[PDB]
């Protein structure tokens, strides 16, 4: 999981 | 004839509309912004699940701001008259109100104000449709266990996340929202008007999906969507 | 038992709910801010229209900033174990993201934080309703002839115009969101779900709609509302 | 019509  | 009523889009023109996917994977070194993995499994799901609800889709990959802000201003300035809809897909890294470019950010005002009642005149009246994959700022959820028209009307904002939160993407899977989307669509949409494919794409992503990490700052956290509509009729991507 | 679907909201528990209403019309002289002539008209059909829906209304008229915040911090701590739902309407001045109380403004952020899914947990699973007729900001629309959930989860809000703009208000008529909204509520409100509701509001108002005014700046002008919606269900005010 |  990553973020924008 | 009867009785007629008009609550719902017409969606019965010859074309359905373009979608424009435009998918920023990678960044100039300059600006700091990392790869999106995963990306590339939005992109291709958003092609195909547009593909079959009859969308003349069109990919762009890897756009500067000066070539998004290009790219839609020519395409507001073709001839829709033939056409039901516009979509538009952002897939980047965002802040509030903001999608970035390769090289540097681009307000989202910029991109949607071309296609404003006055702007676009072969889209007035006519659903506009932005589909945003990006953050909004950099909050985290932490959860809890269980004769005239508006230039602004007609737009819907079907954003991936609330005002101020980051975003999820998995660089396996796809992003979170994206995802949970073409689903819905790929499941609903030739039995449900939008807001309620929306309201089961909110509902998916609240429910099916929490982050993992090694970071405990980033572990464990949840998103819901936001659907912003500025719609004055039902939308129903079938018709009689 | 058979086959069961939840798509929509538990609306049947003992009661629908509170319904707050906030009714600020006189400000403090040192704010400079103008009374808001035909708000009590709104007031009003609004108490009507919530509580034939069968919501315990509380009308609270000009209250401070500080009255505001201690009125939302208590409704949040009461216990809605029995209640359906809850809504609140705000009726006032306001910038993005601000409502003015008598005195001086106050954070929406700071009244809807109250009733997050962490912080209000008898409203945990239920749809939280903020209803908006308030300024944001000043842009004019010309127009155009023709196991744990997010704990933001669940809300819903009804803006009475679309992000940047003024929202206007007539001083005979009432505002034309609530006036429309409450038209839609009495006419649909046995028979649609809320987000179809909103959308035959967000027509009304977009079509029926166009201001007056000696002043050439403030003439001919439009209004969208916004619904922006982080629910996850359908909501029907009725049940079977 | 005035403007809130
Ligand atoms: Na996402
Ligand atoms: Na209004």
């Amino acid at each position: 999981d990553e973020v924008d | 004839s009867g009785i007629s009523l008009d609550n719902s889009y017409k969606m019965d023109y010859p074309e359905m509309g373009l979608c424009i996917i435009i998918n920023n994977k990678n960044f100039h070194k300059s600006t700091g912004m990392t790869s999106r993995s995963g990306t590339d499994v939005d992109a291709a799901n958003l092609r195909e699940t547009f593909r079959n609800l009859k969308y003349e889709v069109r990919n762009k990959n890897d756009l500067t701001r000066e070539e998004i802000v290009e790219l839609m201003r020519d395409v507001s300035k073709e001839d829709h008259s033939k056409r039901s809809s516009f979509v538009c897909v952002l897939l980047s890294h965002g802040e509030e109100g903001i999608i970035f470019g390769t090289n540097g950010p681009v307000d989202l005002k910029k991109i949607t104000n071309f296609f404003r009642g006055d702007r676009c005149r072969s889209l007035t009246g006519k659903p506009k449709l932005f589909i945003i994959q990006a953050c909004r700022g950099t909050e985290l959820d932490c959860g809890i266990e269980t004769h005239k028209i508006p230039v602004a009307a007609d737009f819907l904002y079907a954003y991936s996340t609330a005002p101020g939160y980051y975003s999820w993407r998995n660089s396996k899977d796809g992003s979170w929202f994206i995802q949970s989307l073409c689903a819905m669509l790929k499941q609903y949409a030739d039995k449900l008007e939008f807001m309620h494919i929306l309201t089961r794409v909110n509902r998916k992503v609240a429910t099916e999906f929490e982050s993992f990490s090694f970071d405990a700052t980033f572990h464990a956290k949840k998103q819901i969507p936001c659907i912003v509509s500025m719609l004055t009729k039902e939308l129903y991507f079938y018709h009689h």
